[PDB]
């Protein structure tokens, strides 16, 4: 016999700041809600 | 939450759209004339047309001119640079006396630079073949660089481990803000005293060549200068030429004492420690005198802001002890009274708690009487 | 993104994607027997449901909504110990997304 386990997760502060920045292509909005793939959360390696 | 911030009760200036200064707005309740004076100053900063003007602040010690400068700096935000400096910071031993006031006008002015650069994300192979998820391309590599991504501007190794997708050549637009004194230090220090012919001659011409066409963007800064009544007369001599210039940004001065003796001549007195040739070249701003109703109001606003709810009797005791000796003593009676309420277990602070704390700690006038 | 995360834990894994060649897929599929220091196996939704896969795989953990009817029903057919774990965000729009996905899967199963 096998069963399923339901585990619900929470969000963070920068993600909710991004959700505030959205309403401030509809298919591109669905990808960020899972993981921030379009925007860059990293201060990425930039040569000065 | 970082509780350490001293002057904290500030959201902005609180000026309305119709030009009227609202009293109960943005925390700083009071000083209507200073806000109506700085409403023209913030427009002078925002318009970015006229520059090289001095604004002197005067009044009793403890009128909140530092909170006013912080309110101006928070209205301007992170776009407009804000450089604070006191009068004792310009003095040094190995650094000459006429070097800090020279470099303040360069560290105040900022420049927005947008540059397009490339990144080669090649993996493994002087001929170095850069392998990607698209293909391999060979490049002629310099004999200087010998020892994942690299730095191609004018060499980060590894980056992966399997024994990194993307194209071979890329592009990206880096948008940064560089001050002119950072440009001067980078000129002096390749991969301190600035010589005049480079700092005034060539750097201004090459910044004009960057603005010259589309690229960058020049943003002036705000130089806050405190402790001017105890500054040397040679710094005043350089400041007279500093105000007589078209490339100098806006400088807000702050004076504390009423009358002083100028350090350097040690014989002549002067109001607010400033000679007549420099006091003619400033914009005099005068603060007002505190009332006990506004005193109790600002103590209540500071207490409600930080962490503390106070009943009416202890607020009356704080207002009386601020009317008698010191407002900042009434500021400092907040946290040990809260600690005594946490020790005794009270959720609020009564009259007995602030009475015992005022019995323990002493004043300045009370120490002068002893 | 997952290759940027999972390589900083001190473990080595492989790829099973929809961009490699067919002979590369065969050379990778011939090298899953008796793996060393490998506990995770990466598949996909379109290029992962091609056909015969590994039989000893357990602990199926899903990450995102598939936005297609009858997707996890094939996973339940292939798995039938295996525990199913899903990522559900709280107080978001994705609850109605999961409800609509469950309605589409029920309409696909009852058809």
């Amino acid at each position: 016999k096998k069963y399923e386990h339901v585990i619900r997760c929470r969000l963070s502060k920068r993600q909710r700041c991004l959700y505030d920045d959205f309403m401030a292509i509809l298919m591109q909005l669905r990808k960020v809600c899972n993981h921030p793939n379009l925007f860059d959360p990293r201060p990425v390696t930039s040569p000065f | 939450t970082q509780r350490i911030a001293s002057h904290s009760h500030v959201k902005g200036l609180g000026l309305d759209e119709s030009g009227l200064a609202k009293q109960a707005a943005s925390g700083l309740v009071g000083q209507e004339n200073a806000r109506e004076a700085c409403g023209v100053i913030v427009e002078l900063i925002k318009s970015k047309k006229m520059a090289g003007r001095a604004v002197l602040l005067a009044g009793p010690p403890g009128t909140g001119k530092t909170a006013l400068a912080l309110a101006i700096a928070q209205e301007l935000g992170s776009k407009v640079p804000f450089c604070p400096m006191v009068g004792s910071e310009v003095y040094s031993t190995e650094i000459k006396k006429t070097e800090v006031l020279m470099e303040n006008f360069r560290r105040a002015i900022g420049l927005r630079i947008k540059e397009t650069k490339e990144v080669y994300e090649g993996e493994v192979t002087v001929i170095i073949g850069l392998k990607t998820a698209k293909g391999t391309k060979q490049l002629k590599l310099d004999p200087s660089i010998f020892e994942d991504v690299i730095y191609i501007e004018a060499v980060k190794r590894q980056g992966r481990c399997d024994t990194p997708k993307g194209d071979v050549h890329k592009k990206k637009e880096i948008i940064q803000d560089v001050t002119l004194h950072d440009l001067d230090v980078a000129n002096a220090r390749p991969q301190k005293t600035e010589i005049t012919d480079k700092l005034r001659g060539e750097i201004n011409k090459v910044v004009n060549k960057y603005i010259d066409q589309g690229i960058a963007e020049l943003v002036p800064g705000v130089l806050f200068v405190d402790e001017v009544h105890m500054l040397d007369i040679e710094c005043f001599t350089y400041l007279h030429r500093a105000l007589e210039s078209s490339i100098a940004p806006i400088v807000i001065f702050a004076s504390n004492r009423g009358n002083c003796v100028i350090r350097g001549t040690e014989d002549i007195t002067s109001p607010h420690g400033i000679p007549l040739d420099l006091l003619d070249r400033v914009m005099i701003i005068r603060t007002m005198l505190y009332t006990p109703q506004e005193m109790k109001q600002i103590i209540k606003i500071r207490a409600q802001t930080e962490g503390i709810n106070i009943s009416e009797e202890a607020l009356n005791h704080l207002g009386e002890i601020g009317t008698k000796t010191t407002l900042r003593y009434s500021v400092q009676l907040l946290t040990p009274a809260n600690l005594l309420a946490k020790i005794n277990g009270k959720d609020s602070i009564e009259k007995e708690h602030v009475e015992e704390i005022s019995e323990l700690f002493y004043d300045a006038k009370s120490s002068a009487k002893i | 993104v997952l290759e940027q995360f999972l390589t900083y834990h001190g473990h080595l894994y492989l790829r099973l994607d929809g961009s490699t060649r067919v002979e590369q897929r065969q050379a990778l599929m011939e090298r899953f027997n008796a793996d060393k220091r490998i506990f995770c196996f990466i598949l996909s939704t379109r290029s992962g449901g091609v056909g015969v896969n590994l039989t000893g795989a357990d602990t199926v953990v899903f990450y995102d909504s598939d936005w297609n009817p009858t997707m996890d029903a094939q996973a339940q057919d292939r798995c039938h110990d295996v525990h199913i774990y899903r990522l559900i965000s709280e107080r978001t729009v994705e609850e109605n997304i999961l409800k609509k996905a469950n309605q589409k899967r029920m309409l696909g199963d009852m058809a």
